[PDB]
């Protein structure tokens, strides 16, 4: 009693203005008892919370542009981005809500090809570049807080040994 | 608009218990189902629990069935997740999310609260001042790990800054 959600690929390096396609394969059929197919696509910006993008295979959530499209055929479901913009970067997750337990996908990171090289960021606008710089602070603060909580994990036994004394 | 804040996360021993609370603000709380969804440190999303709009129907996956209990109070506009017999696999960031019964499952997510299972104290029962200096010796190591993260992100920010200056 478990349906596997296989997302593919794991990383989709693209340039701005290109077409992107992410697939999600279900181990079993995913039609709900009421006849619907509760296939959902979520996008998570780095350091932020996931946001619903597509629901019921091909229905766009409120606020999602027409560049995002969804499709399916039973066990294969594909999300498509016609013109990748800077706001679309992040990790995409496919999700099923037809059979308990409802399962999530592994995730597909949509990133910029050779974004580490500044020569391939000169085509970007200054506005999108400062947005990209701002997008790293939630990521860094999250990783820092993970280190802090690990040392709180280590600090508590010593604090409790002092409290016993 | 929709505003969900989460609280109650922290440190906990294996086999311990903890209760998380999500405060809803900006919508009729009793007309939408609620759910808890956790994200492992490996950035994997897992559905934890789901409660109906009034609370007469609850759903759990077999991983947390019997140990976790979802509940809600529509008068206080709060959602609750009671956790018992906590295991190492439960260390994750827990999100509280609203639903739209019949269409989609998670449309608006909170900021999330982190639950960390803390897995050693038998040896520590000794000299008190030696414990004091061990606790103070742990601090520079934390600062160096944090600075390593800051250095890595400095290297990540460099190409973006160079592209901005090269305009
Ligand atoms: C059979 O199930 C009936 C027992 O539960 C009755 C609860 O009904 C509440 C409204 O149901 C609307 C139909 O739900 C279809 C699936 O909805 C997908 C999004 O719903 C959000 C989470 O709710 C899941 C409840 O599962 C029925």
């Amino acid at each position: 009693m478990d349906v596997l959600m296989t997302q593919t690929p794991l990383s989709l390096p693209v340039s701005l203005g290109d077409q992107a396609s992410i697939s999600c394969r279900s181990s079993q059929s995913i039609v709900h008892s009421n006849g619907n197919t509760y296939l959902e696509w979520y996008l998570q910006k780095p350091g932020q919370s996931p946001k619903l993008l597509i629901y019921k295979v091909s229905n766009r959530f409120s606020g999602v542009p027409d560049r995002f499209s969804g499709s399916g055929s039973g066990t294969d479901f594909t999300l498509k981005i016609s013109r990748v913009e800077a706001e679309d970067l992040g990790v995409y997750y496919c999700f099923q809500g037809s059979h308990v337990p409802w399962t999530f996908g592994g995730g597909t990171k949509l990133e910029i090809k050779r974004g580490s090289d500044y020569e391939f960021l000169k085509s970007w606008t200054v506005e999108d570049l400062q947005k990209r710089l701002l997008a790293l602070d939630p990521m860094m603060e999250q990783e820092i807080e993970e280190i802090r909580q690990k040392y709180q994990c280590k600090r508590q036994p010593i604090l409790d040994a002092i409290e016993a004394k | 608009e929709v505003q969900l804040v989460e609280s109650g996360g922290g440190l906990v021993k294996p086999g311990g218990s903890l209760k998380l609370s999500c405060a809803a603000s900006g919508f009729t709380f009793s007309s939408y189902a609620m759910s808890w969804v956790r994200q492992t440190p490996e950035k994997r999303l897992e559905w934890v629990a789901t409660i109906s709009s009034g609370g007469s129907y609850t759903y759990y996956p077999d991983s947390v069935k019997g140990r976790f209990t979802i509940s809600r109070d529509n008068a206080k506009n709060t959602l609750y997740l009671q956790m018992s017999s906590l295991r190492s696999e439960d260390t994750a960031m827990y999100y509280c999310a609203s639903a739209y019964d019949g269409s989609y499952y998670f449309d608006y997510w909170g900021q999330g609260t982190t639950v960390t299972v803390c897995s050693y104290e038998f040896l520590k029962s000794w000299t008190v001042e030696d414990l004091q200096k061990r606790l103070l010796a742990l601090d520079p190591m934390m600062e160096q790990e944090i600075e390593e993260i800051r250095q890595k992100y400095q290297s990540k920010r460099q190409p973006i800054l160079d592209a901005i200056e090269a305009k």
